């Protein structure tokens, strides 16, 4: 035959498909035996059907973020623990501390599990789950008050009776874990460099509010059989609606180590 | 098939008797004799030497085996070990109960179960963490950074114990490897390194004692082998 | 309830169910990521498809080849300690450095896992005047021979033409004996769990600078969660201490990305990669 | 008519389709009378419907790899033959031996049939079939033991009673052929340069284990009518599940000869 | 059973059925090539489609043409013996060499068979500044004439434009009188079994270096299995003996592939192709 | 398989789609997580269903 052909649609040509995009198509060459040679997805390699790669699995893993004490010298209404409500923290003592010279040592503060996982994004949302462990016996005793102040600080003139709180009687009880909801004027808050020693009024863009663990009582204990100190162990979990968007940031660069 | 017309040699397909593993294929004649009309004594007459049960080689692996039996005082703080590290399954199958049975097998694919006991009179406090780093010989770069600190172990697969609440604790570690099984003849590619840290120190002088048990479930034993390598 | 004697939130329980709300009501808000972001993020398996620049080959000559291991790209690059000496006052200042390297989107995810499975995607950017770029994989080790060949006759070849397609995109499959392979360094030598492969990028005419950007192939999958890697603060890139001959950036980096400015930091004097035994 | 046209999808252009791939399409020009001019496939050119090009046909062809002897001085339990279980070997005396000068001669060891066919790939798997010929009469006699040690060596302390073995009574019988299965911790083992004189503990990446042909007995024979030596002839066949993957290697370069 | 008096594993029986397992059970494991490799290999008919570089034309001048036989490309190239003389001590060292040639994926398969049938695919890479490349086939022999024409008026022409498509891909059909043709050299002269064809690659402007890569066309088929060819170890490419003026590689090779490094081996002094009568 | 291919329709290539046009298509790269990532239209942001842009 061999007849002519009508003109086609005007095209526009690129050097590469868009690096930025997750989907659509890729122009690479296949160095395999055939094109679109792919390895089938095999699940439960880790022994469980939980997709260990899923964000909704990783985010739900508890992690210790700070320790406090609760003693027989604690006054009532004394704050034991006070944090901005935010997913990203620093690891307490798990710093990377390398020697530079015979006597110069430097310390890199290391990221929370949530801090690392949200490190590449820009905004977050959803409820968080704060767990409190009390390493004690059935023969210590104490009331703590976990009150969630959604928009404000805990300062002078801050009555905790306005806020969803839980007054837990720690006689036999030993642990405590609440889901702190996402209450904010913004559908998303900012991921940031974590700062323990900041109020909420600063970092107002990265936190929803402040949560406070407050003593209602001194720690009751007979000194001849049990101790006077009891360590508060705080963990952070990331709820179920915890959603994270806008992947145009980096707060933490990872590196690998060299074998020694 | 290349066709073969044989009339001088019998296709002696009998005189071929496999006995479990060994196959004899014989020419001339096979003979067998003994006392004829064999009976057996009923079980009341003997059987005072056995239990009313049978033990395979899969149990003997499902039996708990004591690995550790020790203590730890109040001098060890958070993020420090209270028990020695355990290689799975090297520090388990090296005990004679298991090793005598795994011998004659190529490999092992099973989930391992590490159970730990804890002794507490109700006046003692503290918490303790038991985690497992997968495949420590394949990623040695990352072992000691994921196990020198609590909150990098507990986001791994871990199990905690409140000293004044839990008297037993058992972590189930499923088999996981780039491979199908765990080479027994060369002991290559252990699938976890159990490490034990202190989540919070003791509050009294009285140390705490602990027993570490280890067994396997979901056991798939490999092919029979001699199991000896050159050196 | 929220408190009690049993462990109120163990790991195995956190993966499945959340504790009661402080409100003793429904604490959940509906997902509206698609309504504000315009897109939904749920799995890192998709996010690793994003290609970012990973390494650069500068310190060789005008060559026509550049061979290097593939699994080393799934690792995050080694962090190095840089010794700086003041050309005037002769006291030492000390910082951190990525030697002609940097991590990728891929490397942020891969460092949380133990094994990998699937193909790696490599895209190259070259200097001007380069006409072609060719990619080939080879086994790095002819097993049982003290030496490996310098050519091959049945290996894959893939040619991209720069002046008509400026980025040379290649996809390197998963060729390893095992189900899922390993990508970090080890001292195992009896038999191997990694698929050890080379990758040879050629340029016609021969050139000096090769810029490599890496990303996840479609079939990319990681296996066992192990934990968060050792990290460095991103803000440490802009912090610097001034000395006589110039600036000393806490996180020093090279022109690994052929599209980033060259930071005005003076060259160091010695480099030492942080070993696992250096951690205190 | 002649109206405008909408813009097309963004394309990306190459100098050539991917050399590496077996399938998909090729951009070449046809020098024939018409495009896609192809010659139809005609089978049984070789007189048989077996696809002489199929890997699953080529792999199933027996080939002699080594000879041993079995004499009246052989002690019981003495190893006659010991090999790593692997498909690729060297041809015994079929070396390429060319003269370089008046007195310089060099020898190139030549590849097995399986060695050549797997030479372009990287990994193999599947069962192998080892055949043993005994050039004797009905008036020799002997027991041999063919035991497959899947993960180990044959050394001191190696009892062959742990392993699938065959004790064959060679009175009238003369030949012997077993399918040795694929037992390994890896779904595939490495193709390599073959080495007879290596154990398994070295080459652990390329072999599954060791197979051993061991005498259970001296060779019984009256010296006045038959000989004392009987030659063991070993062949290697490659099973039915023999699968070979990852075509990114070359161990053997072929060449053609010049007419003389 | 596994043993007996009849031949337990002849050829004709090995092609169809395997002997009993040593386990006296099922010895077979299931095919999982698609599950690990991500692809399945079953037939060499598909593998020959892979195109690798085969020869190079350097030792002519700045010409506008390069004519050569097509069936010679299905052969593996001749292996040559190289005489090296030490510029200092004047003793001879001896190695092997591929004179501006190398085998292809295609050549590994074609050397196991006797006849071929189908079209050959030839792809060319040229030097810079070349604008066009043209391909034409011609019969090499005007039968019955002592000379062949220098032009043709009804032959195939195929033009590729380099600066917009850098690799000039051509496909040469199967034009021979017989069902399946022969591709190796013979002394047959009565009538012929090969389809003797030339192939003329032109360059505008005229150039010196022509790099050719060959592969199997879709309709490629080989006929009669004959056996494994004479081979050379691939590891012999990197082994070398040092002399005064440089290195002497056991397997010496040229820049046949315009994307491979030039190996640092000194030129030889004499070349001799291994004849079939040289084998001992 | 890998057979040849018939020649396609003659095309004509541009540096950019037409700036002037409201509709049809745009050749830009998406800097989002995925291509054609768009924010849904939400009406009555101003408190009324009147399209304040109309």
């Amino acid at each position: 035959s061999k007849p002519l052909l009508p003109i086609a649609n005007p095209t526009v040509l690129r050097p590469a498909n868009t690096f930025a995009i997750t989907d659509t198509n890729d122009m690479s060459h296949s160095l395999a035996l055939s094109n679109d040679t792919n390895v089938p997805f095999v699940k439960a390699l880790d022994g469980s059907g939980l997709d260990e790669m899923s964000f909704d699995y990783l985010k739900k893993i508890p992690q210790f973020i700070q320790s406090k004490f609760f003693t027989t010298t604690t006054k009532p209404q004394e704050v034991l623990f006070q944090t901005k409500v935010m997913p990203h923290y620093f690891v307490p003592g798990g710093d990377v501390t390398v020697a530079m010279d015979k006597d110069i040592t430097r310390t890199i503060w290391q990221p929370s599990h949530l801090a690392y996982i949200t490190s590449m994004f820009k905004y977050w949302t959803g409820s968080l789950v704060y767990t409190f462990k009390f390493v004690k016996t059935d023969y210590h005793s104490g009331r703590v008050e976990v009150s969630f102040h959604p928009f404000s600080d805990y300062t002078t003139g801050t009555y905790s009776d306005y806020t969803y709180r839980i007054i837990v009687d720690l006689r036999e009880k030993s642990e405590f874990s609440v889901t702190i909801p996402f209450i904010s004027p913004v559908p998303y808050k900012r991921i940031s460099r974590p700062d323990w020693d900041k109020p909420y009024s600063k970092y107002a863009h990265a936190s929803t509010g402040t949560l406070v663990l407050k003593a209602l009582t001194s720690l009751k204990a007979t000194n001849t059989v049990v101790s006077n100190s009891v360590e508060i162990l705080i963990e952070v979990n990331a709820g179920d609606d915890f959603n994270v968007i806008a992947p145009i940031e980096n707060i933490f660069f990872p590196f690998s180590l060299s074998p020694g | 098939m290349a066709e073969q017309i044989n009339e001088n040699y019998e296709n002696k397909q009998q005189l071929v008797e496999q006995t479990e593993i060994t196959t004899f294929e014989n020419d001339l004649i096979v003979l067998e004799d003994g006392p004829q009309m064999e009976e057996s004594l009923p079980f009341a007459f003997h059987g005072q030497h056995t239990d009313n049960r049978q033990h395979t080689v899969v149990n003997f692996l499902q039996r708990p085996q004591v690995i550790f039996d020790s203590s730890w005082a109040s001098d060890v703080p958070r993020n420090k070990q209270f028990m020695d590290s355990i290689m799975i399954p090297d520090d388990i199958i090296s005990f004679p109960m298991f090793a005598e049975k795994l011998k004659g097998f190529s490999s092992l694919r099973a989930t391992a179960v590490i159970t730990v006991q804890f002794q507490t009179q109700p006046f003692q406090a503290g918490r303790v963490m038991l985690g497992s780093f997968p495949l420590p010989t394949l990623n040695p770069t990352r072992v000691k950074f994921a196990t020198n600190h609590v909150s990098r172990l507990m986001l791994l697969n871990h199990v905690q114990c409140d000293i004044a609440k839990e008297t037993e604790v058992s972590l189930r570690i499923p088999f996981v490897s780039p491979y199908n099984s765990y080479d027994l003849v060369s002991k290559r590619f252990p699938w976890a390194k159990v490490v034990g840290l202190v989540y919070s120190p003791l509050t009294t002088t009285i140390p705490v004692d602990f027993i570490v048990y280890g067994h396997f479930e979901d056991v798939e034993l490999g092919c029979p082998t001699s199991g000896m390598l050159a050196q | 309830s929220n408190s009690g004697t049993e462990q109120q939130n163990p790991r195995g329980s956190s993966l499945l169910t959340d504790p009661e709300s402080i409100t003793k009501s429904d604490p959940y808000n509906p997902n509206i990521s698609l309504l504000i972001s315009g897109e939904v993020f749920t799995n890192f398996r998709n996010l690793i498809k994003r290609v970012n620049f990973r390494k650069a080959t500068t310190l060789n000559g005008k060559r026509i080849s550049d061979t290097f291991d593939i699994n080393s790209l799934i690792e995050a690059p080694r962090l190095d300690i840089a010794q700086y000496v003041d050309t005037e006052t002769k006291e030492a200042k000390y910082g951190f450095s990525y030697f002609w390297s940097a991590p990728t989107t891929l490397n942020i995810v891969a460092e949380m896992y133990a094994l990998y499975r699937g193909g790696v995607r490599v895209k190259v950017v070259t200097e001007k005047g380069v006409d072609f770029v060719r990619a080939t994989v080879s086994p790095q080790q002819t097993y049982g021979s003290d030496v490996a060949p310098t050519t091959h006759i049945s290996t894959p070849l893939a040619i991209e033409q720069i002046p008509i397609k400026g980025v040379a995109e290649f996809q390197i499959p998963y060729y390893a004996p095992c189900l899922s392979s390993s990508f970090r360094a080890n001292s195992e030598t009896f038999y191997y769990s990694s698929g050890r492969n080379n990758l040879d990028i050629a340029t016609s005419p021969p050139s000096i600078n090769r810029y490599y950007a890496v990303g996840a192939g479609d079939d990319m999958d990681f296996s066992i969660f192990i934990g968060t890697p050792p990290c460095i603060h991103a803000s440490q890139t802009a912090q610097f201490t001034k000395i006589k001959q110039g600036k000393v950036y806490d996180l020093r980096y090279d022109q690994y990305d052929p599209f980033r400015e060259v930071q005005d930091g003076t060259a160091f004097l010695n480099a030492r990669s942080i070993e696992d035994s250096d951690l205190l």
